[PDB]
RNA sequence: AUGCGA
DNA sequence: CAAGTGTGAGGAAAAGTAGTTGGGTTTTTTTTGCAGTTGAAGACA
DNA sequence: TGTCTTCAACTGCTTTCGCATGAAGTACCTCCCAACTACTTTTCCTCACACTTG
């Protein structure tokens, strides 16, 4: 469906925490890649005094 | 009353009353005359672009517009919000203390009476049995109040109820112990067990300040537990003195006997070593108010006395039937017969007291449970447990679901009178028996003797030793010829 | 969000969809009579940026 | 969406119940469907806005409104300056950017001029 | 402001 | 060998309140037309 | 030193009158509230080992 091939377009979203580590700052301290993979949409219901 | 102006009055006739003209945009007089005022504001046209993040808001510090005239209000101190919340959070209990206990005491008072009644009920036993069960209170109530000023040691517990009206049931001398604790398990004859009833609804709330929660069977007896408040109660009463003949009963002795191997014999046998050195040939009588609080071998409970004469009885009468009236392949086959067996009622009571899963005498009879013994159980709990009860709100929801599960699951029903009768089977044992005319039937005695101690030990408080130590006592007792 | 957007048609986002407006894009459905709910479906709009245009072409 | 007339109406609606519509807070809104330009097909115009970019534009373009598979579009627009030189059109975070369109030629493939 | 009666 | 005084702990339960998590408002602070005008780059005596 | 000429950036408006009267926006932040299960709180209830006697 397209909303899911939009999420898979829309790809990732990457930070570093500042490359800290004391090369292990420059060379970024650890990639944090993030992003989308599914997205599901769901019949509409309702539960009262929430779970249970 | 209140005064009218908090705002305006006609100040020319002296009429107090406001008309609203919203058609005029005119404030006027209700009775008289004139402008209240020609002014008339906020009621805008067709131009409200709603660009004002318009912070302010009312919240009742900058007053209002007074658009009522009509007013009585009242002073305020400042959004009683806080104070109304507390009064409809107010009405609960938060009690504690000597009034707390007055209500202990009440619900205590109220629980006793329906015991009582149900007592007349099940006996029939005119204004006397319930009018000696309410002065007998009476007289525990007059010894409350004189230690009171904050002394709340009540005893009562779940056992003092049934002390009492097994007390007042001895003046009048009805009945006896262990038949009648294990009619009542068996009928749930006692409102006992759970302290719902009442009609406390309310007293259940009352905060029944710790005491009344404390209320509702909240356990079953234990070895002792129950002879030793019956003792207490006495001394409290000082109740032998009060009442005639205590502990007595010769129908206690034909209950056991017709128990299990009623011998047209061992009455007369047992009732005569009684009358040997059993209290030097006279009824025992209630023992006394064991004023002390460490609650010692009294063991002048009568009855678990009667109990050990009957046992002692059975072994030296038949260990010792010299002209051999008791057949070898006799003794067994008492023993036999005896095994287990329906119960026109009494058996499967005894398996309801059995199911206090205590000292695993019965626990197995547990797992065993021959057959139907089964099925008249889950009728038996079909029956009687549905008392059991009726979430309180937590949803008039889960309730629903609740009612929906037990439909689902719906339950029940998805010559007669099977279960016969107690002397029926009572009769047809004597008769499995009726072809009556070394060191086995020694085994065979002590075989015999184990299940009995059984039997009576399992009505009551047992002491898999105490009853023994008990026996161990008159054993004693009775070798000064 | 979304239920935002959907009630008001203010859609707003960092790229602007590629839209030459932000608002307009919603409509109430206004059931007041069987031909006005169907004719809302088969509506279709130039856009309101040519609404602003002075001419007619 | 899957329900008969007779299961319809069994849910209190009008029996034909089109749909295509929302209920947001009570209030039935639909989203009013909107005419935009062909996608994905070059399409030559004449505008005097190009004009209005700066000197030497003229008037003649290029524009494909490129759609992605998830509908997404990127418009791309080709100017050619009254000097010769070719810009390319290009919108990001709703801000414009112009490039010479020989620099994303030999950016897309290696190639040679004479290709 | 959007849609609409005149 | 044995019977009787002195006393601190072991045990049960409903209602309230703890820990951990989550939900949840509340809360607050991309040109599309016209006509005129100023400042500019460029130029002159 | 003194005066002139062209172009590009900035200003103000281009239907009238009213209904539905206005509505709910929404980034960034959070402290308060409702929940499920487990743990803790207050009053009350009942029995035991030891030291000394016969």
């Amino acid at each position: 469906g397209l909303l899911n091939l939009g999420v898979k377009d829309i790809g990732e979203k990457v930070i570093f925490d500042g490359k800290p580590l004391n090369s292990n700052s420059g060379y970024l301290g650890n990639k944090l890649s993030v992003s989308v993979e599914q997205v599901s949409i769901a019949k509409p219901m309702s539960n009262d005094g929430v779970s249970s | 009353m209140s005064t009218f102006i908090r705002g305006p009055i006609c100040g020319t006739d002296n009429c107090p009353s406001r008309l609203w003209r919203i058609i005029d945009g005119r404030r006027t007089c209700q009775y008289g005359h004139v402008m209240e005022g020609d002014v008339e504001f906020n009621d805008d046209e067709d131009d409200l672009n709603g660009l004002g993040a318009g912070v302010i808001t009312r919240r009742l510090n900058l007053t209002t517009n007074a658009t009522g005239s009509f007013q009585s209000s009242q002073l305020t101190n400042s959004q009683l919000l806080q104070q109304q919340q507390r009064q409809s959070h107010k009405k609960f209990k938060k009690l504690i203390g000597h009034e707390a206990k007055l209500l202990f005491l009440k619900s205590f008072q109220f629980i006793l009476k329906r015991q009582i009644r149900w007592l007349i009920t099940e006996m029939r036993f005119p204004k006397e049995f319930e009018h000696v069960a309410k002065i007998i209170w009476l007289k525990i109530l007059k010894t409350i109040n004189d230690q009171p000023q904050e002394e709340l040691k009540l005893q009562l517990h779940m056992t003092s109820t049934i002390s009492i009206l097994y007390l007042a049931s001895t003046h009048l001398s009805l009945p006896v112990y262990t038949c009648d604790y294990i009619k009542w398990i068996c009928t749930a004859k006692m409102p006992y067990f759970q302290a719902s009833e009442i009609l406390p609804k309310s007293w259940r709330i009352q905060l029944p300040n710790y005491y009344v929660s404390i209320l509702e069977g909240s356990i079953s007896p234990f070895n002792g537990q129950l002879y030793n408040k019956i003792a207490l109660t006495c001394g409290m009463i000082h109740f032998k003195e009060f009442f005639n003949s205590e502990i007595s009963c010769q129908g206690l002795l034909l209950k056991l006997v017709m128990q299990c191997a009623l011998p047209p014999e061992f009455y007369f046998y047992t009732k005569q070593v009684i009358e040997f050195e059993e209290t030097d040939i006279r009824n025992l009588t209630l023992w006394e108010r064991t004023d002390e609080r460490h609650t010692g071998r009294v063991s002048n409970h009568a009855e678990l006395r009667v109990l050990s004469y009957f046992m002692l009885t059975i072994n030296w009468m038949l260990s010792f039937d010299r002209d051999r009236q008791y057949p070898l392949k006799w003794i067994l086959s008492l023993t036999e017969s005896l095994t287990q067996r329906t119960t026109t009622s009494e058996s499967i009571g005894r398996n309801i007291v059995k199911v206090v899963y205590p000292d695993k005498p019965t626990s197995s009879d547990y797992f065993q449970w021959s057959e139907e013994e089964t099925l008249e159980f889950l009728k038996w709990m079909e029956k009687q447990f549905l008392p059991t009860q009726t979430s309180m709100e937590m949803t008039i929801d889960q309730k629903i679901a609740r009612r929906k599960l037990y439909k689902i699951f719906p339950l029940d029903r998805e010559d007669s009178t099977h279960q016969l009768t107690f002397i029926e089977d009572l009769q047809e044992r004597y008769a499995k028996q009726t072809p009556f005319f070394p060191p086995a039937r020694k085994e065979a005695i002590g075989r015999l003797l184990t299940h009995i101690a059984s039997q009576l030990l399992v009505d009551f408080a047992i002491s898999k030793e105490q009853l023994k130590d008990c026996i161990s006592r008159i054993k004693n007792a009775c070798l000064h010829r | 969000k979304m239920q935002y957007f959907l009630s008001t048609g203010n859609l707003v986002s960092q790229s602007g969809l590629d839209l030459q407006q932000v608002s307009g894009y919603t409509v109430v459905a206004e059931k007041i009579n069987f031909y006005r709910f169907i004719s809302h479906f088969r509506m279709v709009h130039r856009g309101s940026f040519f609404a602003q245009l002075k001419t007619t072409t | 969406n899957k329900m008969s007339p007779y299961e319809l109406v069994q849910h209190k609606e009008e029996s034909d119940e089109i749909g295509g519509y929302f209920i947001v807070n009570g209030i039935e809104k639909l989203i009013r469907m909107l005419i935009v330009q062909r996608r994905n097909h070059p399409m030559a115009i004449i505008r005097p806005s190009f004009a209005n970019r700066g000197a030497s534009y003229s008037h003649y373009g290029i524009q494909i409104r490129s759609v992605r598979p998830d509908q997404t579009s990127q418009t791309n627009v080709l100017h050619y300056l009254n000097d010769g030189q070719v810009t390319f059109r290009f919108s990001w975070r709703k801000n414009e950017y112009l490039v010479p369109v020989v620099m994303i030629l030999k950016a897309l493939c290696h190639t040679s001029d004479r290709e």
